[PDB]
């Protein structure tokens, strides 16, 4: 299990790297863009012509490669959490028989180690662990938040704030009311980095939440 | 006048057009340049709208079209006929339909995969089924493996016919628009004949077959000395012995002195004790009465003779109080385009779909359906999803009316056009329910978690707490739990028991649907749906209405129906496309439809689906749990996800060893498809050129030059893997869930 | 060439739509397309709708460039017809906007000036560090 | 057969076509020497 | 059946009062030799509609009185 | 029934029997929402009176702790705090978009088209004095409600 792992964190180490050395050395330009260094770092794309051109900045593959580079910590620091509990409780046999396959990972560490977690605030009580389930959610919500950002992307958000703003300027006693920032949408490349913003706070919190909830539920 | 006007060998049959590849188009009928020719053969594959911009060889194409959709129904369903009869435990199930799986399926032993042949009962080693195909079997009388066989060899049969239907009518003698274009015909013929003749001869079927069948085998009958239908039919003193009103014949019904066939046609409510199904009596009466119905419906639209009504005539003359001016014009956009009648059909089957998940959970009309838990969970979750994505596909085609199929100059309609003006009006109202729904129902789950969490239970929105009670619903419950006494006194007891009263029809062990309770967990989470669906129809719609012009993009009907963007100008115009729009309903119909499935499994796991004691009381799968626990994110998280999400884990080993591993597979294409939404064609197409460099290098460089997906086609392929990675892990748990415990 | 000078002119038979001048007429700027059309007839405007435009002089006032080109651009290609639209700022100070010469923008017309115009292949642009803390960019040399 | 040819040439038929028959050929071998984890023949 | 009874009737004089109400009455090719159209088709329709009615009546008589 | 609005229809809006009736042209004038010539210091009170009168019901009915002794004395509290929090906010409106002395950037005639004076509210004074008004107004309703619970008998909400 530890070979098998040791190649999962290679195979996240590699193509992290990927697909950040593939941004430095296509920032300058590539057979797609070649004045892509007239255009900066951070641009959202360059339009649907030559088939299509988005996310090609040097900043788009860093921001695809915090996708993979969190995947791999999440890799190196599941095995690290799993290893180490089951030494720590006692039974190494369990992560040896149980971490070559993935539905170990799912039972024997994601399922198993969450249970004092989720319980940290049933209907009837709660413990010291409620906050751990609490943020468990939070990052579990946030790291969901982060895909409308990613996966909705603009122009559907830019025709509804249209209608809002048509709503707000005919809604009455709030054309009293008027913004002073006209409220477009979020930009492109703003919006996936707050899409990768809310996506890494959802990993770590959630994280955390377990890593702490299960390690401090029974302590080893 | 509604003439035949069909014409004679209008296409060659030929393989020359099976050589030549993409030859439906121009752009596409030259050869791939690169890799997105194929994707784009494949996405226009049934675009026949822009193939030929004509009605008459659009409607043709369809025509033939929906007869290979048939002749796939047809061998589909002469597969599932066929595996119940060669490769199922039928005989075995019917002599024991409570404690033997339905299983129709075997695998092969070649690869350690026969431990899927799990022990279902029977004497036979196969997978379980969740169809609910022997349900139907019992409902139809058919005890034999020997009737499934025919019945297959039949609907292959069909399938061949309807194979030589579209042959026929698309290469040989294809009908022109003038056949098409004539609705009434139509809509007399589908509704007198196709669905009026189709439940009479249902009807014919039940009175005859099932009613008698079903009579014995409830009687208790072993199913081999249980007498043919056939003999039903001849012998009369035997179909006379189960009911003596067939004794006198259709004297009975020919000097209308229908009382005396109230053996076989009652209206007897509620669900039959003995076998936990609806009332096969109750049945035949209704397929007979919609029979009825349908085929003095089918009489109203006037075709070839003068009595009638004309659809034009109809829709031209509707004046009313609100806006009834327009209507005049919808005759013309609805008989020209065949997109706006898919829009309007898809909503409405899809409509339907869910309509039958929720009347066959709540009213199982199969014998010994509400009993085998798995195939009540597979039928409500299936017909929901199918329902939703129709309901998806009618926002897809009406958008594509939209773009194509709409011309103010020829086909103008008032009511479209008085829609399109205030469309901002629609959109903005709908945005703002969209967030009061999701706030005061999702905050109010945010607000029990909270408080849950700071130890203040008693601030939580509970039924031990602050009370959001369904009184509406409740009140409907007692209204229908009272209902056959006073209102409708021809039953004698209520049309479902998911109303209230002393009724819980239990089989065997098992309960098979006790009155659903609603309290506040049950309000909450219909307002998640309410929620759901109107942010599902808020992008939807939106789309629709925008798919021609907006304040963002005044051209987007010169763009297209599907187009990615219009660049990154004005902020950004990225998903501006009514494509787009359904792309995100898509994700939000599987929002939805995922809580209605979660709502549904376990609410019956915690409050109906259990087993039946000796002493009376009921022992719930989960255990009342939904009432507490469900109105906490944490206890859908618990008590939901990782309490049932417990038999998908330990399914390894046992025949469900599969849905462990459809379990996780799903779980990964789900997150494969992230590889595609949150992604952008530029960083793959400069990967693909740095790989295009290094096969340079070898020799080895295609001469389809690769090119990385479309926009739309990474959004494509995005959406698809996230729902069948959804779906499949929804499937796998659903399946491996309820198999393992009921 | 002389501007054209927008007058009263009529406008199309329109029941009104939620497309209109909110607020960027108000306090900016907003737009305003004239066309002669020769019959009355139907015509899906950008704002959303059907109008029906009039015979004879129309005009029609949008609320940002690009309905009045979306639009021109239709009624050149479908109807045929002429159009050339303005800018009116929110005190007046009527702007000649679309044609600028008499004869549309496809038409190479002498005395338009070369602005915005590189005599350097787009790769020869120096690099950012080239043009580092200066105000000048990649593509303006 | 003219043209049929060139369409069960073409690359999906003619990639289902080899796959099915590979597909056969592991099948039938794992039927025939199930259960492989080492080449002990050298 | 049984012609003389209450069920033939109010099922024959409904038949015939809808064929005289689309013969006659308000309710409404195919050339007949009748003097004012009421063709096969509206004569099949007319029987229909009163043997609508006649079952209705009939079945409502049954049903109570 | 419906009508482009004043007339005009390339206008973002229309005349439909809700935005434009005559019951709703006089109710949505004659609210200080929209008393235009009076000064925005009175209608001001009254906006506060309305909006401090009821936000006491919320908080003292659902607060944090309705189901104590202190159910209207700590509501009535919480809602003289998003008063004092809502002044803030119109405070911080008024100072960001008019700044010392401008005109009033309102909208300068009516429907009909004759030279409305212009609405002193969407002033810099002018919205000073509303939030001053909305303020006391607010704490005004906000006691006098405090009051009527517990002097008051009624059934409760
Ligand atoms: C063997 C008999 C035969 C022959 C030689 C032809 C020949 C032709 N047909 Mg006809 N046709 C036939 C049978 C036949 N057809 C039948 C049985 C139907 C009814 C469905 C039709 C309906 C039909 C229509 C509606 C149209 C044609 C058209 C054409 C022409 C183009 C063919 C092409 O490129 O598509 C080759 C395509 C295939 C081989 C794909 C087969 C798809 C089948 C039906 C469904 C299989 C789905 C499968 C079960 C699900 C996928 C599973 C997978 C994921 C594993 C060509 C002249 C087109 C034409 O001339 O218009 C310009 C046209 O529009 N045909
Ligand atoms: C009362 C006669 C009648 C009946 C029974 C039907 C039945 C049907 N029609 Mg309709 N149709 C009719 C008259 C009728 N039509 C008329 C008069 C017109 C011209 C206005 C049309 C025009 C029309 C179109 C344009 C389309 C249909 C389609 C369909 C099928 C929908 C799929 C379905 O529900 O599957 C239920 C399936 C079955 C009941 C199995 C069918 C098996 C039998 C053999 C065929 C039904 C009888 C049929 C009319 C053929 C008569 C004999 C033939 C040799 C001449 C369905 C089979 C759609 C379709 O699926 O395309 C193929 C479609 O696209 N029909
Ligand atoms: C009655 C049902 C019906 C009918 C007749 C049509 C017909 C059509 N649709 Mg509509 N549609 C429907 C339902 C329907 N659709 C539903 C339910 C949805 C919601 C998802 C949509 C959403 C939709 C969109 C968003 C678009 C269309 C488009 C089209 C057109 C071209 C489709 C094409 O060539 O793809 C040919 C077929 C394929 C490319 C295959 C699709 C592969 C699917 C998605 C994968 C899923 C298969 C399986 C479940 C997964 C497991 C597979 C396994 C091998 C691993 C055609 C007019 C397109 C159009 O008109 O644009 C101009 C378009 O853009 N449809
Ligand atoms: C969990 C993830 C998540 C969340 C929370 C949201 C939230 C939202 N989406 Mg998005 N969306 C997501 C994932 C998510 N989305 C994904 C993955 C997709 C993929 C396609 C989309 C696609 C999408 C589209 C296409 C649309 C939305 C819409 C909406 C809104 C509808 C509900 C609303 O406003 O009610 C109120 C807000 C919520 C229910 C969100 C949660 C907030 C909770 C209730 C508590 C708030 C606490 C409070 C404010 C205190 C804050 C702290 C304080 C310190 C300030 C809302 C902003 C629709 C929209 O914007 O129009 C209405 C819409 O059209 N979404
Ligand atoms: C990439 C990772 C990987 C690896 C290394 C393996 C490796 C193996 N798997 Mg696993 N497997 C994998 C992925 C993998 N699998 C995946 C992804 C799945 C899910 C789809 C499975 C599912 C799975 C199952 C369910 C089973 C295996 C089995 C096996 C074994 C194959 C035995 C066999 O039939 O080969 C025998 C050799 C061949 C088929 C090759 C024959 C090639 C032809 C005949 C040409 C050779 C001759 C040629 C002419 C040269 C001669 C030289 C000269 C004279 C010319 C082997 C240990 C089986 C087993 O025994 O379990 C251990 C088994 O039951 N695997
Ligand atoms: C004028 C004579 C007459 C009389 C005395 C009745 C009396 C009755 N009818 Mg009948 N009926 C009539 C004319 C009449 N109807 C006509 C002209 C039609 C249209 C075809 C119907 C169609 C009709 C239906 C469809 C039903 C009744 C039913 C009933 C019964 C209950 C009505 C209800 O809602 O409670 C009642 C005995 C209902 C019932 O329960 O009867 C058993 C019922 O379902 N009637
Ligand atoms: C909890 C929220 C809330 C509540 C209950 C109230 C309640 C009230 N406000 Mg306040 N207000 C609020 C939020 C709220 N407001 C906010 C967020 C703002 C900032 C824009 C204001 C700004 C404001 C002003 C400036 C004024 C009021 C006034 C009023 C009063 C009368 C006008 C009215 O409500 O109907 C009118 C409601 C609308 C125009 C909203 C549109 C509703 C549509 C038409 C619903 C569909 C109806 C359909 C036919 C069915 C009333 C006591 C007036 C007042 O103090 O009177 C004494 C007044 O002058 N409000
Ligand atoms: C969360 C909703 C809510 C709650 C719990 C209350 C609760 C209460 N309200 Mg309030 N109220 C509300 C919303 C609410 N109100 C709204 C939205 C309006 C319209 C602006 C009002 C208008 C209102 C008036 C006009 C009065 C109350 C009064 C009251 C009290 C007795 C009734 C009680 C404390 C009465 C009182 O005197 O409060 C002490 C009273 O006279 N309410
Ligand atoms: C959105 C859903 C929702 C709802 C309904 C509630 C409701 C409540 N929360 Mg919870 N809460 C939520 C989400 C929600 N919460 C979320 C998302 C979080 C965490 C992010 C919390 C965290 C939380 C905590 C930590 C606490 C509460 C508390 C409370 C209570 C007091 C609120 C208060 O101060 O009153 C103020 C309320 C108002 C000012 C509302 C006025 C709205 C009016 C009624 C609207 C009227 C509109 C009118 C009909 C318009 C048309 C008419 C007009 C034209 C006249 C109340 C029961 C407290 C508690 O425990 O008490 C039980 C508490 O301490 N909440
Ligand atoms: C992964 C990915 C790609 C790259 C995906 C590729 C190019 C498509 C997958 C193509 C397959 C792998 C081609 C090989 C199949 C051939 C038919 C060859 C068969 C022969 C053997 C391999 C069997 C995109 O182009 C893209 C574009 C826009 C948004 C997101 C994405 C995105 O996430
Ligand atoms: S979809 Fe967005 S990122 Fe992609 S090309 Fe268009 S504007 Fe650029």
């Amino acid at each position: 299990g530890d070979f098998l792992v040791h190649h999962a964190i290679a195979l996240g180490l590699h193509t992290t790297t990927l697909i950040l050395v593939k941004g430095a050395l296509d920032a300058r330009g590539s057979k797609l863009m070649p004045d892509k260094k007239d255009f900066g770092y951070s641009f959202p794309c360059d339009g649907p012509g030559r088939g299509g051109t988005c996310d090609i900045s040097a900043w788009d593959a860093f921001y695809l490669a915090v996708f993979w580079m969190l995947n791999t910590i999440g890799w190196v620091t599941f095995y690290w959490h799993w290893k180490h509990i089951t030494l720590w409780q006692g039974n190494v046999s369990q992560f040896n028989e149980s971490s070559t396959y993935l539905m170990g990972w799912l039972r024997d560490y994601l399922w198993l180690n969450s249970s004092q977690l989720i319980n940290g605030y049933n209907p009837f009580g709660m413990n010291s662990l409620s906050v751990w389930a609490w943020m468990f959610l939070f990052g579990h919500l946030v790291w969901a938040t982060g895909f409308m950002f990613l996966i909705s992307w603009r122009g559907y958000w830019q025709e509804l704030i249209e209608t809002l703003a048509w709503a707000h300027e005919r809604t009455p006693l709030a054309n009293l009311i008027r913004w002073k920032d006209k409220p477009v949408a979020l930009s492109i490349v703003q919006a996936r980095l707050v899409g990768l913003a809310h996506f890494s706070v959802g990993y770590i919190f959630t994280y955390a939440a377990f890593l702490i909830a299960s390690t401090s539920g029974k302590f080893g | 006048e509604v003439k035949i006007l069909v014409d004679r060998d209008p296409i060659k049959t030929s393989f020359e057009e099976w050589a030549k590849p993409g030859h439906f188009s121009r752009t596409i009928a030259k050869g791939p340049d690169t890799t997105t020719w194929i994707w784009n053969l494949h996405a226009d594959a049934h675009d026949f709208d822009s193939h030929t911009s004509d009605l008459e060889e659009i409607s043709r194409k369809v025509f033939s079209a929906h007869f290979g959709q048939l002749s796939i129904i047809f061998l589909w369903l002469s597969g599932m006929y066929f595996h119940g009869a060669r490769f199922s435990n039928y005989e075995a199930w019917l002599s024991d339909p409570t404690h033997i799986g339905p299983s129709a399926q075997v695998v092969w032993p070649i690869v350690g995969q026969e431990i899927l042949n799990g022990d279902v009962g029977g004497g036979f080693r196969g997978i379980q089924i969740t169809s609910g195909f022997f349900q139907i079997w019992r409902a139809s009388g058919i005890t034999s493996e020997l009737q499934l066989y025919c019945t297959a060899i039949g609907a292959l049969v069909f399938a061949a016919l309807m194979l030589f239907a579209g042959w026929f009518h698309y290469h040989k003698a294809a009908p022109k628009l003038a056949w098409f274009q004539d609705v009434e015909s139509m809509l007399n013929h589908h509704l007198a004949g196709l669905l009026g003749l189709g439940s009479l001869s249902w009807a014919g079927h039940q009175v005859h077959v099932s009613l008698p069948i079903n009579q014995f085998l409830n009687a208790g009958v072993d199913p081999k000395e249980i007498p043919l239908p056939h003999e039903f039919i001849l012998n009369r003193d035997l179909l006379a012995q189960l009911y003596p009103s067939f004794a006198e014949g259709a004297t009975p019904f020919f000097t209308l002195n229908w009382s005396k066939y109230s053996e076989f046609l009652t209206f007897r409510g509620g669900l039959d004790p003995v076998t936990g199904g609806l009332w096969l009596t109750d049945i035949a009466h209704h397929h007979l009465a919609i029979a009825i119905l349908f085929l003095i419906a089918g009489h109203m639209y006037r075709t070839n003779w003068g009595i009638g009504h004309g659809i034009k005539d109809i829709l031209e003359a509707h004046k009313g109080p609100f806006t009834g001016q327009g209507h005049k014009g919808l005759y013309e956009i609805l008989t020209t385009s065949w997109h706006a009648q898919l829009s309007l059909n898809l909503a409405m089957l899809g409509s339907l779909t869910i309509i039958v998940a929720h009347h066959m959970y709540s009213m199982p009309p199969y014998p010994y359906l509400a009993t085998d838990y798995a195939t009540q969970l597979s039928l409500f979750t299936h017909h929901m999803w199918i329902g939703g994505f129709l309901i998806v596909g009618a926002a897809a085609h009406a958008a594509i009316f939209m773009v194509r199929d709409y011309d103010p100059t020829n086909r103008y309609n008032d009511l479209l056009d008085r829609v399109l003006r205030h469309r901002d009006a629609i959109i903005s109202h709908l945005n703002w329910v969209c967030i009061f729904l999701g706030f005061h129902s999702f905050g109010l789950y945010i607000h029990n978690d909270t408080m849950s969490a700071l130890g203040r239970p008693q601030d939580m929105f509970s039924d031990t707490a602050i009370q959001l009670q369904p009184v509406f619903a409740q009140w409907i419950q007692n209204t229908h739990a009272l209902a056959p006494g006073v209102t409708a006194p021809g039953e004698t007891a209520s049309t479902s028991l998911t109303w209230g009263g002393g009724e819980l029809v239990a089989v065997g062990g098992k309960v098979a649907l006790l009155p659903i309770p609603l309290g506040t967990a049950d309000f909450l989470v219909h307002h998640i749906h309410a929620f759901t669906i109107h942010v599902t129809v808020l992008i939807l719609l939106k789309g629709v209405l925008f798919a021609r012009s907006s304040r963002l993009i005044p051209d987007k009907a010169n763009l297209g129906f599907r187009f990615p963007c219009d660049g990154p100008g004005r902020g950004g115009t990225c998903q501006v496309s009514a494509w787009d729009h359904v792309f995100l309903g898509l994700f939000w119909m599987y929002n939805a439809i995922s809580v209605v499935i979660f709502h549904f499994s376990w609410k019956m796991q915690s409050d109906v689906w259990g087993s039946i004691s000796d002493q009376g009381v009921v022992t719930h799968i989960t255990g009342g749990n939904f009432a507490q626990s469900s109105i906490t994110i944490n206890g859908w998280l618990r008590d939901f996800l990782w309490a049932q999400a417990s038999q998908v884990i330990q399914s390894y080993g046992s025949s469900l060893s599969a849905y462990g591993l459809f379990f996780l597979g799903a779980h990964f294409v789900w997150a494969f498809s992230l590889m595609f939404l949150f992604s952008g064609r530029g960083y793959w197409q400069e990967l693909i050129e740095s790989i295009v460099w290094a096969h340079n290098k070898l020799k080895v460089a295609p001469a389809t030059q690769p090119r990385a997906l479309s926009i739309i086609q990474g959004r494509a392929v995005g959406v698809t893997h996230y729902l069948l990675g959804g779906i499949a892990t929804t499937w796998a748990f659903f399946l491996a869930r309820i198999i393992a415990v009921g | 060439t002389p501007p054209q000078l927008d007058p009263n002119t009529p406008s199309p038979i329109f029941a009104g739509s939620t497309g209109g001048l909110l607020r960027k007429a108000q306090v900016e700027e907003f737009y305003v397309i004239t066309w002669n059309s020769p019959k009355e007839q139907i015509f899906e405007m950008p704002t959303g709708g059907a109008a029906i435009m009039r015979e004879g002089p129309n005009l029609l006032k949008l609320a940002r460039k690009e309905q009045c080109l979306a639009l021109g651009t239709r009624l050149r290609s479908k109807y045929k017809i002429t159009y050339q639209f303005y800018r009116v700022f929110p005190n007046g100070e009527v702007q000649y906007l679309h044609p600028k010469d008499g004869v549309y923008p496809e038409k190479a017309n002498p005395g338009r000036e070369g602005v915005g115009l590189n005599m350097r292949s787009i790769g020869k642009n120096v690099s950012p560090i080239e043009v580092k803390f200066t105000g000048k960019q990649s593509y303006d040399l | 057969m003219r043209d049929l040819k060139t369409y069960l040439s073409v690359a999906p038929v003619l990639s289902t076509l080899w796959f099915g028959s590979l597909a056969g050929l592991l099948i039938e071998i794992n039927r025939l020497f199930p259960d492989a984890l080492t080449f002990p023949f050298f | 059946d049984f012609i003389g009874s209450s069920t033939n009737l109010i099922m024959v004089t409904s038949t015939t009062l809808m064929l005289f109400a689309g013969r006659f009455g308000l309710a409404p090719g195919l050339q007949t030799g009748d003097p004012a159209g009421f063709t096969l088709a509206d004569t099949l329709a007319c029987g229909t509609v009163g043997h609508i009615i006649g079952v209705g009546v009939v079945l409502g008589l049954k049903n109570i009185g | 029934v419906v009508q482009p609005i004043n007339g005009d229809p390339f206008i973002g809006s229309l005349e439909t029997p809700v935005t434009s009736s005559p019951l709703i042209a006089w109710y949505l004038s004659n609210l200080p929402g929209y008393r235009t010539a009076v000064n925005p210091l009175l209608r001001g009170v009254e906006v506060g009176l309305a909006h401090g009168f009821f936000l006491v019901g919320p908080f003292v009915k659902a607060g944090p702790l309705r189901n104590t002794a202190y159910a209207g004395s700590a509501g009535s509290l919480a809602a003289a705090g998003l008063v004092v929090i809502l002044s803030m906010c119109l405070t911080i409106y008024g100072i960001s978009s008019f700044k010392e002395g401008e005109p009033s950037i309102a909208p300068s005639l009516t429907l009909t088209g004759r030279k409305k004076q212009p609405d002193q509210l969407q002033t810099a004074d002018g919205w000073a004095k509303f939030t001053g008004g909305f303020f006391f107004g607010g704490i005004s309703g906000v006691t006098w409600a405090y009051f009527l619970l517990y002097v008051l008998d009624l059934p409760y909400f």
